[PDB]
């Protein structure tokens, strides 16, 4: 059942940290991958395997779990990405444990069927992230850490008032999501609570003015970018919005919608555009992530089930291809020793199939049809265009800037005249590669099958904004 | 399901040659590729002759995966797979001793599969899969020899400028979702019959579809991307400029014949842009001192011709030109390609000349080609060209200003073709070549291309001579009409096209023989060689400024981060002001104490 799939990477990570050796946590992430996939296939529906247990009975906090049409793949996606992180890896700190921990944590995050437990996981995921940051490398480790951590925390602590306000002002008996939705908040109560959800959710999305933490985080982790790959699976803001923020207090979102769509747009454009100027992989992938999130959020904010489904989908898959690009970047680090874009040009003749792998990944990134990005990007386009067309448009001078940065990077890294020559592919990197390509191709070619669970949620919570 | 096979074979093959392919002997990736392409054409023509085909499949909700194979789709499919196959075999020839044979033919199969995906679509997002896909495979082939810096950036520019168009395409596609909600071309057309609704928005959607088309068919302003596509191996340039790619620019309009046939403004503009593209491409054509580029400008010009056709509501005519052109352009490019396999890629004009006697059988090829492009009175390019010239006058949207212009453009398209052939094959000698020149598997299909060139021809002949093509094209899709036609004067018109073209070819023969090239014209040769200085202007307020704005916004973002640090320090500071509040003197603590307490008791009321 659900809780097992939730817990599996968590235990394996501990067994990696204190435990020996490094190798086992790899198949740990693999096992998580397989089970999460197993729950993905055989799903009955919204309930799946339901879980309820007392936590603070008197407070009204209970352990509440299950797989939605949403929670779903996100187990598969996260399990996957983190698995690649485990295998291809090479951080191998014995903090691949810190990674498996972080994976499991995120799994618990998506499965939360009640608000306060969700809150709990939401705050908990911070620690390995800061650790695999801090003690697992970087010179500017401590300041980047205070940046990432304090942004998240300053965002977070006030939300507890809203999560209290959501329960307390609505007179909801418990923190159970069902219950909370069953008692809607009124005008200028739902306002404040939605706002309090909206700050913590916006800063973790990220949207335009609040993204300033993202480039420093990804730079200073262990260069393979296991910590980074898991950091991107931590970008969960959109999911939190659609699942929690909007449905618990939609009346406020009705007011905020214009601004949110705008910010999503400007995040997308600015993100892809600024990404161009980036001189290193960490920064580049950061701004790119910002653009994608812009798109997703744009999709969600429009109402319009089309756009929303596009947003959540784009999120799910971009976790995978972004995390993949991170691990890949680290793997070329270990063989070279540098994350710089300009130096060490020749690769493509020197590297037999990497050009193909990295290319596949980047194609998935720019949102080319047949790969994971396009379905989400497109459906998003549709919905964004439905609510505010202009913001869909501004947001969609994205594809231009996106192809720009992605192709510039790919060319200057791979295509040109020979250097010394490079190591071909690692045995971990092969599993990484093939599995990656499989994921990207399958989510790209059959956007129907994945995201079918997204479809009921999409239109229902869109009509939630209706009469 | 059988319909999907056509697409599947040169993917399965592509996948063999990309994945393995280097595991194959030097002929074999070419043999596989050309083999899978061979029965794609074949095994899809089986479908076409059997009356039609349909496919519908699971995809994004509301947008199923729908392939419709009808007359309009079949015509394109036969062109693409046939000429494409010829180019596959030719590529078996011209690619030799070059590593990544695998890579090449993988890319080739892949390309074929993608185009088949594009033209067979009953839904616009499937069509879009086609679009972005074909753009991608172009990118991939153009950079095939990657060790060169110049042929890298080419493809980058391609896919960027092109993605501007794809963005238009996406936008227009989103426009017709909010509107109708189908996005399947058949039901989207059946939904567009009758009164319509909100005409401004429809015109916008079609206009963005066109903004895409401009990119894909290399019209103005996005014209600029095509000339640099010379970089890739010549049969790649053959595939792009003739049998694939730009043609889809026209095809998108042709399937959308239903959409544009109700849009007078947009169609007027389409014809305008077609005319300007033709004229531009033709004027700047001859000044070119390179053999490849000088042909590429004829590509641009002739596609301009087609867009002029599809502009005034003559869709089948635009497709006629597409057909004839598909023959004679492929002929030209494969010719020129053969030429520089002989000089070891010397690929120059002023460094060339006087190849007539020394080159057997090639002279015939390039001559047939340049004459068809010139629109020689009995040859394909002729029939297509005045099919268009007449369609100008006869069809709606008026063609009066357009006719004369297009006729002058016919003069120039004659002239530059002749400069090409003259400067290449005549006028003394420069350089070096020794024994073999043409191998068997190049000129053998190139011959067939010359054949098709001459006889594409009479498939549509002005009306008493049978119009075989028009009925084929009109019913299945390309639906709506409203045209007058006239006679006795009309053969006068055909006579005019013939006479004017004939005059133009010879004027071209002498001038571009000349040697005086007198006065202003040399400046004209500079400007035409430099493409009338467009790119310099695109990096003026467009490219370099956007590039700089990336940086500007970057530094802005950096500064943002720094300001946040500013807040951190503000809280720190405030904090130590509060920590400065404690001096350490007891009397200080006592006074601060009583102070605080009075503050509280004050608060209590």
């Amino acid at each position: 059942m659900v809780v097992l799939a939730v817990l599996l990477p968590v235990v394996f990570g501990a067994l990696l940290l204190l435990g020996l050796p490094r190798a086992l946590g790899v198949l740990g992430a693999g096992l998580s991958f397989l089970l999460n996939l197993y729950l993905f296939l055989t799903h009955p529906g919204g309930v799946a395997h339901a879980f309820q247990a007392p936590l603070l009975p008197g407070a009204g906090v209970y352990w509440a779990f299950g797989l939605d049409g949403l929670s779903a793949l996100f187990f598969l996606t996260i399990a996957l990405t983190v698995f690649l992180g485990a295998l291809v890896a090479r951080v191998e700190g014995r903090f691949l444990g810190l990674a498996l921990l972080m994976e499991g944590l995120l799994l618990g995050l998506f499965a939360a069927r009640d608000l306060l437990v969700f809150y709990v996981f939401f705050e908990a995921a911070l620690i390995p992230a800061l650790l695999m940051l801090y003690l697992y490398g970087g010179e500017g480790r401590t300041r980047a850490l205070y940046t990432f951590v304090l942004f998240t925390l300053v965002g977070s602590l006030p939300m507890l008032a809203a999560v209290l306000g959501a329960r307390l002002l609505s007179g909801s008996p418990t923190f159970l999501l069902e219950d909370l939705l069953a008692h809607p908040l009124q005008e200028e109560a739902a306002f404040w609570v939605f706002l309090g959800f909206a700050l913590a959710f916006a800063i973790k999305t990220p949207l335009f003015p609040l993204h300033a933490w993202l480039p420093p985080f990804h730079q200073e982790n262990h260069p393979s970018g296991l910590a980074d790959a898991l950091g991107t699976l931590y970008k969960v803001g959109v999911f939190a919005f659609f699942r929690f923020a909007i449905p618990l207090a939609p009346e406020g979102f009705a007011q905020a919608q214009g601004l949110l769509l705008f910010l999503a747009a400007l995040s997308a454009l600015y993100g892809a555009w600024v990404a161009f100027a980036a001189k290193d992989f960490k920064t580049l992938l950061a701004y790119a992530g910002l653009s994608h999130m812009g798109v997703a959020a744009l999709g969600v904010f429009s109402g319009t089930p089309e756009g929303a489904m596009g947003g959540l989908y784009l999120l799910a898959a971009s976790g995978v291809y972004t995390g993949g690009l991170f691990l890949l970047a680290g793997r070329l680090y270990e063989r070279t020793g540098t994350l710089e874009i300009g130096r060490y040009r020749g690769l493509a003749q020197s590297a037999p199939g990497l050009a193909a792998l990295a290319l596949i990944l980047f194609l998935a990134m720019v949102g080319l049809p047949g790969l994971s990005g396009f379905p989400g990007e497109f459906l998003t386009l549709l919905g964004a265009y439905k609510a505010s067309p202009w913001l869909a448009a501004l947001a969609f001078l994205s594809v231009i800037a996106s192809a720009a940065y992605a192709l510039t990077a790919f060319q200057k890294t791979f295509w040109e005249e020979g250097g010394s020559g490079v190591k071909d592919l690692a045995g971990a990197e092969w599993g990484f590669a093939l599995l990656s390509v499989l994921a990207l191709l399958l989510m790209g070619v059959f956007p129907g099958y994945f995201a079918r669970g997204l479809h009921p949620l999409a239109e229902a919570f869109a009509k939630l904004l209706g009469g | 399901m059988a319909l999907l096979g056509t697409i599947l074979l040169p993917l399965l093959g592509f996948a063999l040659l990309g994945l393995f392919g280097k595991r194959m002997r030097e002929p074999l990736p070419g043999v596989l590729a050309s083999g899978l392409v061979l029965a794609s054409f074949l095994l899809g023509a089986g479908l076409l002759l059997s009356g039609g085909a349909r496919f519908q499949a699971e995809w994004l909700p509301g947008i199923p995966f729908s392939l419709l194979l009808d007359n309009l789709s079949g015509f394109m499919l036969l062109i693409v797979t046939g000429v494409g196959f010829l180019i596959h075999v030719y590529a078996i020839g011209y690619m030799g001793g070059d590593p990544g044979y695998s890579r090449f033919f993988a890319y080739f199969n892949l390309f074929i599969a993608m185009m088949l995906t594009l033209v067979l679509a009953d839904s616009y997002p499937v069509m879009f899969i086609g679009w972005e896909g074909v753009g991608l495979a172009s990118f991939l082939l153009i950079g095939f020899w990657y060790k060169n810096p110049q042929y890298a950036d080419s493809a980058r520019k391609a896919f960027i400028v092109n993605r501007i168009g794809d963005l238009g395409f996406m936008l227009g596609m989103a426009i017709l979702w909010a509107l109708y909600g189908t996005l399947s071309i058949s039901e989207l057309k059946e939904a567009m019959e009758g009164p319509l609704k909100n005409p401004d928005l429809l015109a916008l959607a079609g206009l963005l579809l066109f903004l895409g088309a401009v990119g894909k068919s290399a019209q103005i302003p996005l014209m600029v991307w095509l000339p640099d596509a010379m970089a890739g191996p010549t049969p790649v340039s053959a595939l792009i400029h003739a049998a694939t790619m730009v043609t889809a620019g026209v095809y998108l309009i042709a399937r959308s014949s239903f959409l544009y046939s109700v849009l007078p403004d947009v169609s007027y503009a389409i014809a305008v842009v077609g005319l300007l593209t033709a004229a531009y491409g033709a004027l700047s054509a001859f000044g070119q001192t390179d053999i490849k580029k000088i042909v590429a400008y004829s590509t641009i010009s002739q596609l301009g011709y087609m867009f002029l056709a599809a502009g005034v509501g003559a869709y089948w005519v635009a497709l006629f030109h597409v057909f004839t052109h598909a023959f004679f352009k492929a002929l030209l490019f494969l010719a020129s390609g053969s030429v520089i396999h002989a000089l070891g890629g010397e690929q120059d004009v002023r460094k060339m000349g006087g190849l007539w006697k020394h080159l057997p059988q090639t002279r015939w090829h390039a001559l047939i080609g340049a004459l068809a492009l010139g629109g020689l009175p009995l040859l394909s390019g002729f029939w297509s060209k005045d099919a268009i010239l007449a369609a100008t006058l006869t069809y709606p949207f008026g063609g009066v200003g357009f006719y004369v212009g297009a006729l002058l453009v016919a003069v120039l398209t004659a002239m530059y073709a002749m400069r090409w052939f003259v400067l290449v094959f005549l006028g003394e000698e420069r350089g070096h070549h020794h024994p073999h020149e043409a191998p068997p598997v190049m000129l053998w299909p190139n011959h067939l291309l010359a054949l098709g060139s001459v006889l594409a021809g009479y498939l549509a002949l002005p009306h008493p001579l049978p119009n075989v093509l028009e009925p084929f094209l009109k019913p299945a899709l390309a639906e709506v009409e409203a045209h007058h036609l006239s006679l006795g004067a009309e053969w006068g018109l055909i006579a005019l096209s013939a006479a004017v073209a004939l005059l133009g070819l010879w004027a071209g023969f002498v001038f571009f023989q000349r040697k005086v090239f007198p006065a202003w014209y040399l400046a004209f040769e500079a400007a035409s060689r430099e493409a009338f200085y467009v790119d310099r202007a695109y990096n003026a307020l467009i490219v370099n400024p956007l590039k700089a704005l990336a940086e500007a916004l970057f530094y802005g973002d950096r500064g943002l981060l720094s300001g946040y640090f500013g807040l951190g320090g503000a809280a720190r500071s405030l904090g130590q002001g509060l920590a400065r509040l404690q001096t350490g003197y007891l009397r200080v603590y006592a006074l601060l104490f009583v102070l605080g307490a009075l503050l509280l008791l004050g608060v209590m009321r």
